[PDB]
């Protein structure tokens, strides 16, 4: 059975989860609106720059982040951040109409979406193929918490200085995670396994995305669009 | 990276 | 009487100003919405990022922009943004209730809405004293076109390089500009004078604003709130 | 200044 220092890490995981993912999408309404060249990159601009800011909200709570260098926190939330963003997005993904569900006519975003919005088939077909892969897990709350908090730790990173206490913090998580399973998941067999293995499909997801992002930030007709955050995290400033 | 670090506290 | 270079001249300048002003505000509904700490910034910095689009489309039509360097057309651009800005708001801008009416309840903008938008009364007072002047002109179309022109095309700017082809073709308009209110204009005997006047008013205006912008713009939780355009028109790189 | 050059042309 599950320790104290275990269960207070789950805790703080979920209420920082809580704290930062809002399941009415009601902010929604502040960002440009979305329009069906890149009719909807705007909107999704503004959706990736608000996921930043809850991302790193998260990640401030995620227990020993607050305690890297600066530099660490920014060399892991810079090269993580699309991965977080592609892992809490599946909460709002549906396997019923292939889509990200975030409210009205308006926030239904099917695939055709992301291509309006400066993404190709080649990233697109993967990431849908990995969000049915991802719901078909039906992950506890404490599962998809402890997955994105697995991933942000990732020591290998571009970036990254301390990839001892990164690595220390990230098996921490894991132990936490595997007992979880254990202890509380019935069914859950192969449930860790089956988890560590969609984080190296975020690899190949998140390789495909900087690649097609250097090619809209490149430019200037495009990367006008975009948010100073959106620039900064997804940019090449060392 | 001046946006991350204020965010960053 | 007017000439066919000073007529052809008048003509461009309408066209061009016809091209970049909508008087239905159609755009607007695709800015971050106004909300009513500085929650009217993301809609002024959308509205004031759409307006710099539009002064670089009229800048481009203006005779003899085009034709100096990248530099020059930046240095100008620079420089005088938020002064044209101020010039082409004066046909939104109502003496009935001292603000800027763009649309229904929304686009109805007072000078409350301008604090709530991280700017100060010491830029608000003499913006909307300038307002009243300017409206009180009830310039032609002609005039106001040039008048945007004339500011547009200001040698004492900082970065200008070649400020003697720059005064050439600010005086060439300027004539063209007096010889309008004098032949078709009646009652204009002063009008000139009351207009080049307005451009001093400006400078004010500009100088404020670029203290208020400085103050904004050093805050990271503000900037990000700005657009990559803003920011590269209004921001200090050489 | 590259947003201002694409936009100039
Ligand atoms: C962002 C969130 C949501 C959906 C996410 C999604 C699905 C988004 C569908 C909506 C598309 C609107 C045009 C998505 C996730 C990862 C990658 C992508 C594609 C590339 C995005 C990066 C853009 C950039 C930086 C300009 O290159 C989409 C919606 C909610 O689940 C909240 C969550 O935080
Ligand atoms: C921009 C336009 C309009 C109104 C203009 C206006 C009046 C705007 C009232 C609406 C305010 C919304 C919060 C205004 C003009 C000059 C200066 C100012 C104040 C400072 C703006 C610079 C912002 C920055 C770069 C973030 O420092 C306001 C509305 C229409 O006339 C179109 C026109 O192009």
């Amino acid at each position: 059975m599950l320790s104290d220092e275990q269960m207070q890490i789950i805790n703080s995981l979920v209420e920082a989860h809580h704290k930062t993912y809002d399941d009415s999408y009601s902010d929604f309404v502040r960002f440009r609106p979305p329009v069906r060249r890149l009719s909807m990159l705007p909107h999704l601009a503004d959706l990736v720059s608000y996921s930043i800011q809850k991302v790193i909200g998260f990640a401030k709570m995620i227990p020993g982040f607050r305690d890297l260098t600066a530099e660490d926190q920014i060399a892991l939330l810079k090269s993580s951040a699309i991965e977080i963003i592609m892992l809490r997005s599946n909460q709002s993904f549906s396997l019923e109409d292939m889509s990200w569900s975030c409210g009205g006519p308006d926030f239904k975003y099917c695939i055709n979406d992301v291509t309006k919005a400066g993404h190709t088939l080649e990233l697109l077909e993967p990431l849908v193929k990995f969000q049915v892969g991802l719901k078909k897990l039906k992950l506890h709350e404490e599962e998809h918490v402890l997955l994105m908090a697995i991933c942000l730790l990732s020591p290998d990173r571009p970036g990254v200085q301390d990839h001892v206490r990164i690595e220390a913090l990230q098996d921490r998580l894991c132990d936490v995670l595997q007992a979880y399973i254990r202890i509380q998941h019935p069914g859950g067999r192969l449930l860790y396994a089956k988890m560590i293995q969609k984080l190296a499909d975020l690899r190949s997801l998140n390789e495909e995305h900087s690649k097609q992002y250097r090619s809209l930030s490149f430019q200037p007709e495009h990367s006008m669009q975009l948010t100073p955050l959106v620039l900064e995290v997804f940019g090449s400033e060392v | 990276h001046k946006i991350l670090h204020r965010l960053l506290q």
